[PDB]
């Protein structure tokens, strides 16, 4: 509460230079997010709490009910700082210093660790991370990759006929009607 | 979210968005159909093989100039040069006065694997040829292949004997040349920067239409609570959680007819990707502009840039028929 | 084989159930939706009357009247999306049924990944399943190529084939098949100079 | 206005405000869905061309 101008949120230290007589500062939106203490020409920038969501990586219920959280683009060495509840929440609070944490580039994985070797992955993370539930069974986060680099010998003599064949027949499913409704 | 956009910093309105319940729950499904799709088009676009290939360090290909296309090794990336001004041309604190809940989740692809897939089409469509989109590629060398190209229009295999020489050095002018044309302006990306306009500016109209009052005495949730009674209090505040909600229906729903148009435009170039670069097209005014030989992809930001490599007649004469 | 891979697992009809699940899952929260009371004083719409004057009953009605007829519009424009691209399915399925099946399609991977040979309909819930019977190629042989020849001081390139050898003579073969012959007159014509 | 005072016609009248702009919202949303469709057959004849 600063002259009138109420809320909610943390305040942190701001380096913007207000001018004499202007003491709020908005954005776009038309939300307050900088003031000048009365008491004294310092300038408050006001933030909100860690946010995003999270997004929580786990196998079937019917498989173990491990778990590998996600936080969205957050630089979570301030997470721990952020969490007080560690004694009010089991197995939540306590993801704070996990599994050996990993940063990607949309915030860092808890509960898992990377591996070095590339396979096919089943778990879409994000920007390059893919999951799946192995080695003991644990959770292994890694970059995807469509296969081993084929390397084809190019040249400007080399050619390749096939001598042989396959008959393969799969199925293309496609939608023709759906169900007639009245209201 | 379904409070970071209405009740956010609240409690009192946190309450209140839990009796309407399964609306905002909606909105969440919706906007994450879309997301998934926007990784069902580019699996598509560019994943139709199952071997990323790469070219040998020797770069002699059938006599034609292809350094322009191919990635350059000596480069920071395997990217090749045109792409550099392709992501030049295209033009992206546009984030953090987005504190209410609109986070834009990064793809799950990543701008270099992009670049990977886009690679192993060129890999594949000048090594492997028309053939390496149906399993087991076969290797092929560039310059003999215009024999066949060229032969599914009805010019016999002898336009590329009797006329080898001039016509193999006129198809290295026109591929440098574009460079050029691609640096002229930036009319021809108009096709590009549209979409990320279109879908940025959404999000701005989206963020400022949180100031309108929708007929509440205050615009912020904090002030109405402080200067009139909690029996009649529920009326009022409940007349502007109703207008951001209503607004909020409004920006999926175009995105929802967003989203149906570029799955067009996901289905057709999945085809210039399975009809055209890997067999000579035969949709007039589809592929080529007259008569068709093969195509080159390229990437771009949250696009596609295809080379149509086409072919039109020259001058011509007239004579006397039967 | 195919049996086999049918009953695989629960994702090969798995462009049908969406169907069904998304046009029967849609219901179910346009039913619970009227729960909401859009903040009048009760959901159910008798006690309402029953308990205030027609003076300012009207007030809160309203208020519930006009929330029920937007959650039923939101249903109506969700559909109009719905029946867009099954119109844009029907339409791509009445064209495999018009060119995969009434003879064959010379597009490259429509009709069969890879080469095509024939269709069938398999008709479904809700849907359609094409048979896709395709022509797939299996392992290879390595040969080197020569695009030209000259033997009697001038050219004579084939009517139709390319020129492959193994060691001992340049054959003739087709683009999928290793399927040699010798040289011949009948599949031989001259053009032009040999320099 | 000519029979009902200003001090409480405001939410009178906003009760009518709302009922012609949520019938704008639905002609226009229809033009949306129906522009489509004719972006469909001006493909499937710019083909036939
Ligand atoms: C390359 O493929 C040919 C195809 O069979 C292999 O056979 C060699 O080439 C021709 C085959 O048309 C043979 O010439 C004729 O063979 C018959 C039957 O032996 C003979 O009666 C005729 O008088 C005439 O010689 C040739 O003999 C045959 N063998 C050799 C050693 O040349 C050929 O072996 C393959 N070369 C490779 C794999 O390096
Ligand atoms: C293509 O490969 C198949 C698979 O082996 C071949 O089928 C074999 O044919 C021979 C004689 O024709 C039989 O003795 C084998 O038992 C067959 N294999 C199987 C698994 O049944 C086929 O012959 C090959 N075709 C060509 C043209 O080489
Ligand atoms: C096709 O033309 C390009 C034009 O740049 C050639 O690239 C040049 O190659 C020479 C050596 O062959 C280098 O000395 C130049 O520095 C290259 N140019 C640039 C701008 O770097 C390319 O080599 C030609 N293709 C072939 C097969 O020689
Ligand atoms: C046979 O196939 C191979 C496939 O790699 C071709 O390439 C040769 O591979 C061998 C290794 O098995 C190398 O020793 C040769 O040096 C490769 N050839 C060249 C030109 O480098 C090979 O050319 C094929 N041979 C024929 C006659 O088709
Ligand atoms: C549950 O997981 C087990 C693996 O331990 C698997 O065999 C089983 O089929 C799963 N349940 C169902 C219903 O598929
Ligand atoms: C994340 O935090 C670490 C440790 O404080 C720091 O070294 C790193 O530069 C930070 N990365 C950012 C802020 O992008
Ligand atoms: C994993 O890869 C890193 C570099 O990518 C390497 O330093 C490390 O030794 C590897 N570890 C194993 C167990 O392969
Ligand atoms: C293939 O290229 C190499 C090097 O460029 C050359 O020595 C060889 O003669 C070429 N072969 C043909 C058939 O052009």
């Amino acid at each position: 509460n600063f002259n009138g101008l109420k809320g909610t949120g943390v305040l942190t230290e701001s380096n913007k230079k207000f001018l004499p007589f202007q003491q709020f500062g908005r954005d776009i939106a038309d939300t307050t997010d900088a003031v000048r203490d009365p008491q004294t020409l310092e300038i408050l920038d006001i933030t909100p709490c860690s946010f995003g969501g999270v997004s929580v990586i786990t196998p079937g219920t019917n498989t173990s009910n491990q778990v590998a959280v996600l936080y969205q683009g957050v630089n979570c060495t301030e997470v721990p700082v952020a969490i007080h509840a560690d004694q009010l929440t089991p197995t939540w609070r306590v993801y704070s210093t996990g599994s050996n944490v990993f940063q990607t580039r949309a915030g860092c994985l808890i509960g898992a660790e990377y591996v070095n070797n590339s396979y096919e992955c089943d778990i879409p993370i994000g920007a390059g991370i893919c999951a799946s539930y192995q080695t003991s069974q644990s959770i292994i986060a890694y970059t995807m990759s469509l296969g081993a680099e084929n390397s084809v010998a190019y040249s400007n003599n080399s050619i390749a006929i096939p001598t042989n064949f396959t008959i393969s027949v799969t199925t293309e499913i496609l939608p023709v009607s759906m169900t007639k409704t009245s209201v | 979210d379904c409070t970071m956009y209405i009740c956010g910093d609240s409690t009192e309105c946190s309450n209140l968005l839990l009796q309407y319940g399964s609306f905002c729950t909606q909105l969440k499904r919706a906007l994450t159909g879309i997301a998934v799709e926007q990784d069902k088009n580019t699996q598509e676009v560019f994943a139709q093989v199952k071997q990323i290939y790469k070219t040998p360090p020797i770069k002699y290909f059938g006599g034609f100039n292809f350094s322009q296309i191919l990635p350059d090794p000596s480069k920071p990336s395997k990217r090749s040069f045109i792409e550099d001004l392709l992501f030049n041309k295209v033009t992206l604190l546009i984030c953090a006065q987005k504190f209410k809940g609109l986070t834009v989740l990064p793809p799950l692809l990543t701008d270099e694997m992009i670049a990977q897939y886009t690679s192993a089409l060129l890999a594949g469509t000048i090594t492997s040829g028309w053939t390496f989109g149906a399993g087991a590629a076969l290797q092929i060398p560039f310059a003999m292949q215009m024999a066949y190209r060229f032969n599914g229009i009805g010019v016999t295999q002898n336009v590329l004997y009797e006329n080898q020489k001039l016509i193999a050095n006129q198809f290295n002018s026109a591929i440098g040349k574009i460079q050029d044309s691609l640096s002229s302006t930036a009319s021809a990306l108009g096709k590009l920067q549209d979409v990320v306009n279109h879908n940025a500016q959404a999000l701005n109209t989206l963020v400022k239409q949180l100031s309108s009052k929708f007929g509440a005495i205050s615009s912020v949730l904090n002030d109405i609570f402080s200067r009139l009674d909690k029996v009649e209090a529920e009326v009022q505040i409940d007349r502007l959680i109703t207008g951001r909600l209503q607004s909020l229906q409004t920006y999926v729903t175009q995105q929802l007819i967003r989203a149906a148009e570029i799955r067009a435009s996901a289905n057709l170039a999945a085809t210039k990707m399975s009809e055209c670069v890997l067999g000579q097209s035969k949709r007039v005014d589809f592929c080529g502009k007259g008569y068709h030989l093969m195509s080159f992809p390229q990437s771009a930001p949250h696009g596609v840039v295809f080379l149509h490599v086409t072919y039109v007649p020259a001058q011509e004469k007239n004579f006397t028929t039967a | 084989k195919i049996q086999d891979s049918l009953s695989s697992t629960a994702s090969a009809l798995g462009k049908l159930q969406d169907v069904v699940n998304h046009n029967a899952q849609a219901l179910n929260t346009l039913v619970k939706q009227l729960s909401s009371k859009f903040g009048a004083i009760s959901s159910v719409l008798n006690d309402i009357f029953s308990r205030l004057d027609k003076v300012e009953a009207e007030v809160q009605i309203d208020r519930l009247i006009t929330g029920r007829l937007q959650s039923l519009q939101t249903y109506v424009t969700q559909q109009l999306i719905r029946a867009a691209e099954i119109r844009a399915s029907a339409n791509l399925a009445a064209t495999k049924m018009s060119e995969c099946v009434l003879g064959q399609s010379k597009r490259v991977d429509f009709c069969g990944k890879g080469y095509h040979l024939m269709s069938f309909p398999q008709s479904a819930p809700h849907g359609v399943v094409f048979l896709h019977v395709t022509y797939v190629p299996a392992q290879e042989k390595n040969f080197t190529t020569a695009p030209a020849i000259c033997h009697d001081g001038k050219a004579h390139f084939p009517r139709e084939g390319v020129f492959v050898s193994n060691g001992t003579h340049w054959f003739v073969t087709q683009r999928n098949f290793y399927e040699p012959q010798i040289i011949t007159t009948d599949n031989t014509f001259v053009s032009g100079n040999c320099d």
